[PDB]
């Protein structure tokens, strides 16, 4: 297209430019809202764990996608394999409030209990990276979605529902060294 | 919607299923990618 | 194509400007949020261009040598007094950076505005183009103009505690000097706050 | 103010020091501050507000003030307790903080 | 940890101004009121002067205008200078930090009865 | 053919705050009828807003007596609901349970002195952009403030505007923050005529725009 390219205008070339025909494209799978729906495991989990984002491994698909956008707003659907009664409280509420049990609590069940908790962050939108700490470069304490207290938590699963992402940042995909391709072993049927 | 696919009105009201949202009396990157200069810049042959 | 931009009573005109790039929004979001209860008052005095000196670009500097200036930077102007005297303020940066070269030396410099800037591992530098940006090269345009509406988790955030936008200039192509061309080209940025608003009014010492 | 020059209390025995001034210097509504100073060292505040203990001070020290008299009582007396005690209050008529003459507590 | 240190002359010729300096460490000198207390030898204490956070610079009424106190937040130093020093006024000088900021100022601390001096420092004669 | 329920695993466990209503274990019973019973209050916030409560002060007394010494600032307190000054106030007590609060907090100051004594008081709200409160009535003049002379109307009500970077502010300040989360509020008596031993009662009530949300259970 011979665009100037020094103004960084968004110009996309097509197959039609040199006798080709552009095929129909469906992007439902790559939709930001759809990709966030899948549950992502959070590590490590300990008693009185604070259920907040950026706990998920960066490499993880939900974590990498979450890390890709500086500002993310979503409603969590926490799944906890607690061995004791688990109490979830809003971020504003103090650590002492978890023991009261007046606030939402889930009694032990044979299988892991899944509870949907609304986003109570005071901030209009949470930020994956915050420039400058807020006191009187680490992200502020207020960003955490909630605090969950249980006798012990075997594992924690966090799912983002109706997640919206703004201000995209670099994906930073796995680096390949001294190779023409990643050459990872793809799933293959037994011969 | 997201990954919700159950074809039934959800049992719990919206107010308890999610956090109801307010406004102040979009999709900028879709707007950008759509305003994308397609095609040549000079005469074609 | 000469482009002239005027903020307040100060006007900067660049004959070689390739255009103006807006990052994330053509215009700013609604100024009066639930917080501050309508106390916020717009100040047009602070909307002036303030000159700043960035790293001087040289042939020795290699690709990935990014220099970042956090905004708002220390200001001796009316805006600097305004941020000191007001607890919470919001403004669109509208950063303009101009590097003057002889145009006989070819180098590609990428200037972008990134919110909540965090140090890159240099793997991120390859995909650093995702943020609003313009390329400054002596061959075509010596000045890059980028206007971005203020975006933050809070409607108003004290600038001293946290700064939302940091201007980052990265050398995409190392400048190649020539006998005819300039040996080195300095980089300066004229940034004028746009739609700046102030609220809370903080008592003086 | 006017307080006893010295008071003697044996270890493990409660000792009470009484600080008495004037209605203007110590009001019923108003409260006094108790300072304990070891000889050769800077004064340490034991009671502030006449009914509370400052952070880093043991709970044994107790302060009770009735009318124009403010009394500091120390229970479970220890070797470190021996020191010079000063009661400080603000006199409205004087309009300047007024300190006590000084009381020295000796453990037998 | 909270630490107060006093630096000044131990012996001064009479009929001269005595200047003292309180070197503060452990707490920001702008968030806590500093009070200068002087004690006479074997005598009851006598509150001398104080400066609040924003520099109220209140002085004791009995000795008011005989001394001036200046405090600099950046250098973390509170300076008290006493003019017309005399042999009669000879006692150890103590510089202390009030928990509150500008709690009293006219009286150097402990007028309210809610905030009390946290650290009295080493002291200097 | 019986319908296949295909019941889910890991969800449906009883929840203390769960909206589901338990099955009735008893027959319908008609309780004694109460119609337009007096004093019923539908919303806790309305009760705090409708009737104001006193603020804790020196020696557990609400009124701020005019300082004996020449002090122009009677009292300075943190704007946060969990503040010693407001520790005994009813509005803070209901607010303590809620995780965070929003909206203006109304402060009512009513003079309680003899007709011969006349004094002028100024209430100034200082935003949290400084290490300390306005030091004096002049220095505090720059920030939002109201000065009211004591006349025929004893009580003057000044609403504290709520301005913060975050839309909602935590009701109780965390230990990690060594400075007030929101701005301090200072009451200054600029001029007092024959006001020695004269007490001004100060009270705080929920504002019209004031609202609480995300109820949680902090120990009291």
């Amino acid at each position: 297209t011979t665009a100037t390219g020094e103004s960084a205008d968004p110009v996309t070339t097509t197959v039609e430019n040199y006798g080709g025909e552009t095929q129909v494209q469906r992007r439902h799978h790559t939709d930001v809202s759809f990709i966030m729906d899948r549950f992502v495991q959070i590590k490590p989990v300990s008693p009185t764990h604070v259920i907040d984002l950026m706990q998920t491994h960066q490499h993880g698909l939900v974590g990498a996608m979450l890390r890709a956008a500086t500002y993310y707003f979503s409603d969590l659907e926490i799944v906890v394999n607690h061995t004791g009664r688990l109490t979830w409280v809003p971020n504003g509420a103090p650590e002492a409030a978890l023991d009261n049990t007046s606030n939402p609590t889930a009694y032990h069940k044979a299988p892991f209990t899944r509870l949907a908790l609304p986003y109570t962050a005071p901030h209009r939108v949470l930020a994956t990276v915050y420039n400058g700490n807020s006191k009187y470069a680490q992200l502020p304490a207020s960003f955490n979605y909630g605090a969950i207290r249980a006798t012990e938590i075997q594992e924690l699963l966090v799912r983002m529902k109706r997640a919206e992402l703004y201000c995209p940042r670099p994906l930073l995909a796995v680096k390949v060294t001294s190779q023409d391709r990643h050459k990872q072993k793809i799933i293959a049927p037994a011969k | 919607s997201g990954n919700t696919g159950s074809i039934i009105n959800n049992y719990y009201m919206q107010q308890y299923q999610n956090s109801m949202d307010t406004q102040l009396g979009n999709d900028w990157f879709s707007k950008l990618a759509s305003s994308a200069f397609t095609g040549l810049f000079g005469a074609l042959l | 194509r000469i482009l002239t931009t005027r903020n307040g009573h100060t006007t900067s005109t660049t004959q070689s400007s390739v255009g103006v790039t807006y990052g994330y929004s053509t215009g700013e979001d609604h100024v009066s949020g639930p917080n501050t209860s309508g106390l916020e008052t717009r100040v047009v005095q602070a909307e002036r261009f303030f000159k700043k000196h960035l790293f001087d670009w040289t042939t020795d500097k290699p690709f990935g040598h990014i220099e970042k200036l956090e905004l708002p930077t220390d200001h001796k102007g009316v805006y600097g007094q305004l941020v000191d005297s007001f607890a919470y303020m919001r403004n669109g940066w509208d950063v303009e950076v101009s590097a003057v070269g002889n145009q006989f030396n070819g180098g590609c410099l990428l200037v972008a505005m990134v919110p909540e800037f965090k140090e890159f591992t240099t793997r991120e530098k390859y995909q650093l183009t995702l943020f609003p940006h313009q390329f400054i090269s002596p061959r075509t345009n010596m000045t890059a103009h980028i206007t971005v509406p203020y975006l933050g988790v809070n409607r108003y955030d004290q600038y001293n505690k946290h700064k939302p936008w940091t201007l980052v200039v990265m050398v995409v192509s190392p400048l190649t000097t020539s006998s005819i061309g300039a040996s080195q080209i300095k980089v300066y940025t004229n940034i004028a706050p746009t739609h700046v608003h102030v609220a809370g009014e903080l008592p003086s010492k | 103010l006017t307080q006893p020059s010295s008071v003697s209390g044996s270890l493990g025995q409660r000792v009470s020091i009484t600080c008495s001034g004037s209605s203007s210097n110590v009001g019923r509504g108003n409260y006094v501050n108790w300072f304990q100073q070891i000889p050769g060292s800077a004064p340490r505040t034991l009671i502030y507000g006449a009914t509370s203990r400052a952070s880093g001070v043991p709970d044994r020290f107790s302060g009770s003030r009735s009318g124009n008299t403010a009394t500091l009582t120390i229970s479970s007396l220890q070797a470190e307790d021996e020191a010079d005690y000063f009661c400080a209050t603000y006199d409205s008529s004087s309009n300047t903080a007024v300190f006590g003459s000084g009381t020295t507590l000796t453990v037998l | 940890q909270v630490q107060l240190r006093e630096s000044g002359p131990s012996l001064v010729k009479p009929s001269q101004t005595l200047s003292l300096t309180c070197t503060v460490s452990g707490f920001s000198l702008s968030r806590y009121q500093v009070s200068w207390v002087r004690q006479a030898p074997g005598k009851a204490l006598e509150c001398l002067s104080s400066i609040s956070a924003g520099g109220s610079t209140g002085y004791n009424p009995a000795l008011k205008s005989r001394l001036s106190i200046t405090k600099d937040n950046s250098k973390n130093e509170v300076s008290l200078s006493v003019s017309t020093v005399t042999p009669e006024d000879t006692a150890t000088y103590y510089c202390a930090k009030y928990t509150d900021n500008y709690d009293s100022v006219n009286a150097c601390g402990f007028y309210s009865g809610n905030y009390y001096f946290d650290a009295w420092g080493q002291g200097l004669l | 053919g019986i319908v296949p329920v295909a019941c889910s695993d890991g969800y449906g466990g009883l929840v203390t705050t769960d909206p589901k209503t338990a099955d009735p274990a008893y027959g319908m019973v008609y309780n004694p009828p109460r119609t337009n019973y007096p004093g019923r209050f539908t919303n806790l916030l309305d009760v705090a807003e409708a009737c104001p409560t006193f603020l804790c002060f020196d020696d557990g007394k609400p009124y701020v007596v005019t300082r004996a010494d020449e002090q122009r600032l009677l009292a300075k307190f943190d704007l946060s609901l969990a503040a010693k000054h407001m520790s005994n106030t009813y509005l803070s007590g209901i607010a303590q349970y809620y995780a965070q609060y929003s909206g203006t907090i109304n402060l009512h100051f009513m003079f309680t002195g003899s007709t011969d004594s006349k004094a002028r008081y100024m209430v100034a709200y200082v935003p949290p952009g400084v290490t300390t409160p306005p030091d004096t009535p002049e220095r505090a003049a720059h920030c939002i403030h109201a000065e009211w002379d004591t006349g025929l109307n004893s009580k003057f009500t000044f609403s504290i505007p709520y301005v913060s970077a975050a839309d909602y502010a935590y009701t109780a300040s965390d230990v990690a923050d060594t400075t007030n989360v929101q701005g301090w509020v200072c009451i200054y008596q600029i001029t007092h005529g024959k006001a020695e031993q004269d007490t001004l009662v100060v009270s705080v009530s929920a504002g019209k725009d004031f609202e609480l949300r995300l109820p949680i259970d902090p120990r009291a």
